[PDB]
């Protein structure tokens, strides 16, 4: 999930969105 | 801001910026 | 920190602290 | 919602717990 992708990993603005409403 | 290791509050934040007025959903057991 | 008026990054810092783990959502057009 | 509840009104604990997942 996004703590696997964008804190362990390096975020994306592509995958941040995707987490939007 | 969003190209990096983003943990915790500054995820959040992140998130809160990005998302604007749609909001966002914060899932970090998911 | 909860009693009060929260707007922005003020209330999305409060949904983090208050829902830990769990996280949350943040709905402003809802 | 949480914006009329919490930003054009005072928050309160109960109220934001409704939005933890």
């Amino acid at each position: 999930g996004i703590v696997e992708q964008c804190c362990t990993s390096v975020c994306s603005l592509y995958q941040l969105e995707n987490y939007c409403n | 801001f969003v190209n990096q290791h983003l943990c915790g509050s500054h995820l959040v934040e992140a998130l809160y910026l990005v998302c604007g007025e749609r909001g966002f959903f914060y899932t970090p057991k998911a």
